[PDB]
């Protein structure tokens, strides 16, 4: 019964990994575009390079 | 162990439903923000933000 | 003097464009229930003001 | 009196520089889709106002 | 009446001190690239206004 438990749990964990990867990918794209935006902000210097960093 | 495991199911049901309601709420948040970009009120970055949410 | 009013009207002619575009830009999102009916009353009335000006 | 207006014009001459640099410095970022057309409409019109002044 | 203007000028004499100290206090930090050139423009123009006043 134990290994039944374990294997199901494993399967489940894999699915969780999938969804998480999805989420973080999107977060990456987002933060990137935000970055480029603020970079453009420094293009006329509205901010500071630290902010960019 | 019996009592513990019994309660855990309940708690899981709880978190389940709650996370669900959260899902819908954030969902129409994204829809609103999306439409708001469609009329052009806001930067794309916010769109990606709500996306990430 | 007529030249003076000839320019001063040209100012309000621009502000009327701003308020109007802002109003339609609110309503187009407001078919999807934009940020309450509050802002619609905060936009439609300003357009009436620029119209009166 | 002519001296009075001679200075009072000199004020608007400076404010026009402010609005113009603000507008161009918005648009140069706005090719990268800066903060929607919103602020662009908030900049293009103010410059028209200082122009009328 | 001349006494009235004699005081009303004394007001602008103080505001000019405020704008000037604000401008130099911005530039001294601005050699190290203070908060964009945006605030440098915001300070440089207001001082021109108090100057014209």
């Amino acid at each position: 019964r134990s290994v039944v438990q374990t294997v199901r749990s494993s399967f489940n964990n894999i699915n969780a990994s999938i969804s998480s990867i999805n989420a973080y990918k999107q977060a990456v794209v987002s933060a990137q575009s935000s970055l480029d935006a603020m970079e453009a902000g420094y293009s006329v210097g509205t901010r500071t390079i630290v902010d960019v960093l | 162990n019996t009592a513990t495991a019994y309660f855990n199911v309940l708690n899981a049901i709880d978190v389940l439903s709650y996370t669900q309601a959260q899902k819908e709420a954030i969902y129409r948040q994204l829809d609103q923000t999306t439409q708001r970009f469609n009329v052009g009120l806001v930067a794309i970055t916010d769109v990606q933000n709500a996306r990430a949410q | 003097t007529l030249m003076e009013l000839r320019a001063q009207r040209q100012q309000a002619e621009a502000e009327l464009k701003l308020a109007r575009v802002t109003y339609s830009r609110q309503q187009r999102l407001a078919q999807t229930q934009a940020v309450s009916q509050q802002d619609l009353d905060n936009a439609a009335t300003e357009m009436a003001v620029k119209q009166a000006q």
